[PDB]
């Protein structure tokens, strides 16, 4: 189990970690959060309570380094940094614990819910998404714009997912326009999994950290990116036995643990109708199906 | 953004600009089977394709052998038209090619944009307008060489005639489609008009009767007569 001692909490915040949230009040003597299961990606996000603008956070891993909060008046906002000294963290962390200033990661033991999220999510791949090197967390916020909204300002501070776009060469095969149009197959399965994604898991993980971070921070290219994903998958006429059993399950958690009260703004209605019944891929996903039906029949 | 009654003289500035309308691409007939289902019968067809500019119009008529062994014919329909604009657009000079081509129905938006990916300086837009080129098949001339082909054939008119020579672009393109929209209309009432008089003649280059100015005053105001009269009829009032 890992730890993320924070220095001090100078500002009222709510804290997230994955899925869960505590507000923290003004220089509240709060030192960290303990219990973190290794071995998945996390993210510990943050929304001040003065500006319900801006929420942010960091994706970090615990098995690449040693990763602790500070806040920083002069940026105004509670900022994740590295502690290269494994000794002098240690002995934080300890005196930390015995003084009980931490909350502990809350996961229930039947709950798959976190791993069913990031099944997919390698830190490495994060940060090629959000590329920024010399730090081995990856800073998010609301505001973030990504490369193919940069194209339709500030690179360094883009989220560098993969350019999908159905009609562009990339998409369609010269003298199979129609073809490729209506049935994307090629598209998926030649261009984007055997070019881009090499195989089903990276795809897989990009979709599942789109979608969190649509969630976490509403960020609105993300959101984009995550249905343009979904979209490629259900009009596609061929897609693997695997790909398809492994989707119905991913939508069906990213569903479950979306807030009620988001649907509007999070889920597309076009391109869920479609999927869900009209795409060739109407049949193939029955748990999402199901999930969907049952808690926003409104929607479609 | 889509052509209406706003920006309607866009049309005849000199960006150069074509309407494609897909109407009469799949035309069929509908019959009863000998076990008495229903069955129907393709005849050809065709793409009008127009600059209401200078009334050149590219006639690429569709043959019926297009259609066979095919399925789903109505949505085939939209990509051939799209495949045929784009095989027009690649065979023009450079200084030919249209800024702009405005389809007719938004079902074709999609099929024309996918198959000009390699124009991506040519833009592609609806319209409101309600525009009558399905009428197109009323002109005697153009329904007869469409009906006569045995295979794939372009043919070029200009669909005003002499008109410009007399005439701007303007006036032509309302005189055109006025004439269109009677045709759509009342069809036997509006040719009845155009060629009640035995001594005004259709030159053999020409689509239209060689009317003088104040002639076609007298035709224009006849096919306004008629809209409104079907229109009463249409819906008593």
């Amino acid at each position: 189990m890992n730890t993320v001692p924070f220095t001090s909490a100078p500002i009222e915040v709510t804290i997230g970690i994955d899925q869960y949230s505590f507000n923290v009040k003004e220089n509240q003597p709060f030192h960290g959060i303990k219990d973190i299961p290794i071995g998945h990606v996390h993210v510990i996000h943050f929304q001040h309570a003065d500006n319900s603008s801006m929420r942010y956070g960091y994706w970090f891993d615990c098995r690449m380094g040693n990763f602790y909060i500070q806040y920083d008046p002069k940026d105004g906002l509670y900022k994740m940094m590295e502690e290269r000294d494994g000794a002098k963290f240690e002995n934080i962390v300890h005196n930390f614990k015995e003084r009980q200033m931490m909350v502990s990661y809350p996961k229930i033991d039947e709950d798959d819910t976190w791993y069913n999220l990031t099944e997919f999510v390698q830190m490495d791949k994060i940060r090629k998404i959000v590329r920024k090197d010399e730090n081995q967390f990856s800073y998010v916020d609301s505001s973030m714009t990504t490369v193919q909204e940069n194209e339709l300002s500030d690179p360094a501070h883009s989220l560098n997912y993969t350019v999908i776009n159905f009609k562009s060469r990339e998409a369609i095969r010269p003298g199979h326009e129609m073809e490729d149009f209506l049935d994307k197959s090629y598209y998926l399965n030649t261009v984007m999994l055997q070019g881009i994604f090499k195989n089903s898991s990276n795809y897989f993980g990009e979709l599942q950290f789109a979608f969190l971070n649509a969630m976490f921070f509403g960020n609105y290219g993300s959101s984009l990116q995550w249905h343009a994903m979904i979209e490629l998958i259900c009009s596609s006429a061929t897609v693997p036995k695997h790909m398809l059993d492994k989707l119905d399950e991913i939508l069906y958690y990213q569903i479950k643990t979306l807030p009620e009260q988001y649907s509007d703004i999070l889920l597309n209605e076009r391109v869920w109708n479609i999927c869900l019944y009209s795409s060739f891929q109407k049949n193939s996903l029955h748990n999402t199906e199901k999930i969907m039906e049952n808690k926003y029949p409104e929607l479609l | 953004g889509a052509m209406n009654s706003s920006n309607y003289a866009e049309l005849f500035n000199n960006d150069i600009k074509l309407f494609v309308d897909d109407t009469n691409v799949y035309r069929v007939t509908v019959h009863k089977t000998f076990e008495g289902n229903v069955a129907t019968k393709a005849i050809n067809g065709c793409i009008f394709t127009l600059n209401p500019k200078t009334g050149h119009l590219f006639l690429k008529i569709i043959h019926t052998s297009v259609w066979a062994g095919q399925k789903r014919l109505s949505q085939l329909a939209k990509w051939k038209t799209a495949e045929e604009v784009s095989a027009l657009v690649r065979s023009l000079p450079k200084e030919e090619q249209p800024k702009q081509i405005i389809v007719t129905r938004k079902a074709m938006l999609d099929p024309l944009e996918v198959h000009m990916l390699d124009f991506p300086n040519i833009a592609i837009r609806p319209t409101e307008l309600r525009l009558p080129f399905s009428a197109a098949m009323s002109i005697d001339k153009l329904s007869d060489v469409v009906m006569k082909a045995t295979e794939p054939q372009m043919v070029l008119f200009n669909i005003y005639d002499d008109w410009l020579d007399r005439i701007s672009s303007y006036t032509a393109f309302s005189r055109l489609t006025l004439l269109l929209r009677a045709l759509k209309t009342n069809e036997e009432s509006a040719k009845m008009i155009l060629l009640s008089d035995p001594t005004i003649t259709i030159k053999s280059y020409h689509l239209w009767p060689s009317f003088t100015d104040e002639q076609w005053i007298t035709i224009e105001s006849q096919m306004r007569d008629l809209i409104l009269t079907e229109y009463g009829r249409k819906y008593n009032v």
